[PDB]
């Protein structure tokens, strides 16, 4: 059993704390980074690759109408890939759609994505970490732990978290314990290891 | 403990009272987001939905995207809907449900006004797609609609998008109610005191 | 108790009286769905059809697919068809037969109005395919349409689409009464108190 | 005596060679109605559809209802689309498939020009409705499309309407080929030598 923790919308203030927590539990994870945050936190970006984590994209504007209704998705992932390449010196292919691929990644755009070289990944478990924004972090974290452990049943699992949130980062510790108790490994995504995990079941992606 | 919130949008309508009886029969409670033009045409049926233990929420006056979001009459229209619903059931509900969902019409500004007015906002986590099955035998459409809802009910809470203004939709509720509780779901209404957020913007003030 | 319901569309017409003779000779009862201008020009055949044990229902005014379905006049056209028939047989019949069938032009709204206006709607289970054989040698065409109808007759109830304005169809009404009875079928008209649904939408209110 | 005529409209498309392989794998033949703009963009697939034993007929050039029917460019467009297809496969095919169906666009005027210009016109007797399942998981859209086509194949001949320009559609033809075969169907292409009419106007001239 393998457990792929993914974190969206970063890097951020607590990314550095989260990276320590991972280092200490010998855990590897996956990071979908927004363009403007790689422009601001190059060292975090460079550290994430350096310490054995996948670093994928999550676009430039994280804006629903621009990506999907005006069809800018692939364009802003390519740009995002460019910026990330200017740090880690390789061009990652895996993408994570803002707000998921259903239903905004229509058949025309999923063609552009397969064409452009990119993969798409959604998630299996929504930590629901955004529910507990701005409440007591200790308890807020304990509950997001509960949510994901409660839903860890499958051989492979992909978990949506956000490392721009204190609550979510605070509870990575409990998740790592509960999941490795349940017999899970904690690996990052890799491009030859790629099997499809997308809401459309489009296995080209 | 799983619970499934059946929501029914754009009503009341001509199939609503039958919906109200299939609910009643499996001791199942649900949630109704109404349009004000149909608050005024079918007042007995709002009165009744409420009197049978269902949440009655707003879903605007016009249901017109340009007027709601581009012109920002969202909170205006959900307050007007509020008014009419209250004069019938004697209480001003607070939950709304955006025509065509919150994303991307309910910009940050309108989201601030929504919060400023006491309203909450609900989208959904399963989209039955019921209204897209209007070109087939009704028996067959209901069964695919049910397949849709059943194979996506996987989380402890699910908020299932339907419309009680289409026959294929109300036809599917029987099979939906049998399948979900075989899966271990109970069918509750939205309780105002027990609000937890469900929006596409991940905004937990709503 | 196999029951076979012979249906004849778009009449009355010049070969109708020949059909009415052939039916009475086999003491067979059928159903006729008539167009309004054929009722205005053949009142005698209409009066006769009812008189010899046949149900007389409607097939609308214009048989025009745009007007009926896309412009929503179906029920309005079946109503004026019903008056014209009511002025001859002194009944106001309920059963309608949609031109080009229920699907898909009889949308969820029209089916509300049909239910609201008193009407039932009936399609068929057997398409004689008599229209393929137009303006071809009548005997050969006839023996051919019989093969079509004979071969697909298989369940306890059957409703058979035929046209009494076409010669090859009426010519094959003897060869159909032969083998269908052989297979154990009785030939009745549609009786309104015996209404069950036979429509492509499986909409049971009609 | 059971034949199923698989038609595919609006191609060739990006999923069409996939589809072309799946047909080869079951040694099953089918019919393709092509928009001229895709004839020009995917010419290798045109002569490849033909070279593998499939009928290549015309959809239109514009797939524009107003120009095709209101302005009456139907035959003009079929003839131009004809030339393109000929320049690739050396045949001047004669069968046409009307965009949005012959009903109600092909009026008696246009149907006259069709008949005088040598052309044939085919509608269909099953409408998979595949192109509407664009908002769901693709595998589940295939299955509901397969259920649709499987459960309506009852007549000796059946003309199945799909579009090879949607992933969900091609993804469904595996299940479709398996199910119809069990139900006793052979999978043949349209042969001009053995033409029989299939239109909504019931016009056996075309
Ligand atoms: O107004 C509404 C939403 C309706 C609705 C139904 C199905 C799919 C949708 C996709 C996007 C937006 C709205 C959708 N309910 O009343
Ligand atoms: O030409 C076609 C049309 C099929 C079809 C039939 C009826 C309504 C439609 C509406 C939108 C699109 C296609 C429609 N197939 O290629
Ligand atoms: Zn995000
Ligand atoms: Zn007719
Ligand atoms: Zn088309």
């Amino acid at each position: 059993k393998v457990a792929y923790l993914t974190f969206d919308d970063g890097p951020g203030k607590y990314t550095a704390e989260l990276l320590n927590t991972l280092k200490q539990h010998d855990a590897k994870a996956t990071f979908f980074l927004i363009g403007a945050n790689v422009k601001e936190f190059p060292d975090l970006v460079k550290r994430e690759n350096a310490e054995g984590h996948y670093v994928g994209m999550h676009s430039m504007t994280h804006n629903f109408a621009k990506l999907y209704k005006n069809g800018e998705y692939v364009n802003e992932m390519k740009e995002d890939q460019g910026l990330i390449a200017n740090i880690i010196g390789k061009s990652p292919k895996l993408t994570r759609p803002p707000y998921g691929s259903m239903p905004g990644l229509n058949e025309g755009l999923r063609n552009k994505v397969v064409e452009g070289g990119f993969k798409v990944w959604d998630w299996t478990i929504d930590s629901l970490d955004w529910r507990y924004n701005k409440m007591p972090v200790d308890a807020a974290a304990a509950q997001i732990a509960q949510n994901v452990l409660t839903n860890a049943t499958k051989p492979q699992e992909v978990i949506l978290m956000h490392d721009i949130h204190p609550q979510s980062v605070a509870a990575v510790p409990a998740i790592l314990k509960g999941l490795k108790e349940k017999g899970y490994e904690f690996e990052a995504y890799h491009e030859e290891s790629h099997f499809p995990v997308n809401f459309w079941h489009d296995n080209r992606m | 403990r799983k619970v499934a919130y059946l929501t029914f949008d754009d009503g009341p309508g001509k199939y609503t009272a039958e919906l109200l009886n299939t609910l009643k029969q499996h001791d199942a409670k649900a949630t109704f987001f109404l349009i004000g033009a149909n608050v005024k045409e079918f007042p007995d049926l709002v009165k009744r939905e409420n009197a049978e233990g269902h949440y009655v929420g707003m879903h605007s006056m016009t249901h017109n995207f340009a007027k709601l979001y581009k012109n920002g009459e969202y909170v205006n229209e959900m307050k007007e809907d509020q008014g009419l619903i209250a004069n019938i059931i004697g209480k001003s509900p607070k939950l709304t449900r955006p025509p065509y969902g919150s994303m991307p019409g309910l910009n940050e500004g309108l989201r601030n006004k929504v919060v400023e007015g006491g309203f909450k906002v609900w989208d959904w986590t399963i989209d039955s797609l019921d209204w897209r099955y209007n070109k087939m035998p009704v028996d067959a459409a209901a069964a695919q609609i049910a397949q849709n809802v059943l194979t996506n009910a996987t989380k402890p809470q699910e908020v299932i998008l339907m419309h009680d203004i289409h026959p294929q939709s109300v036809a599917a509720v029987p099979a939906i109610l049998k399948g979900l509780k075989e899966k271990g779901y109970e069918f509750e209404a939205y309780h105002e005191e027990s609000h937890f957020p469900v929006n596409f913007w991940h905004d937990n003030r709503m």
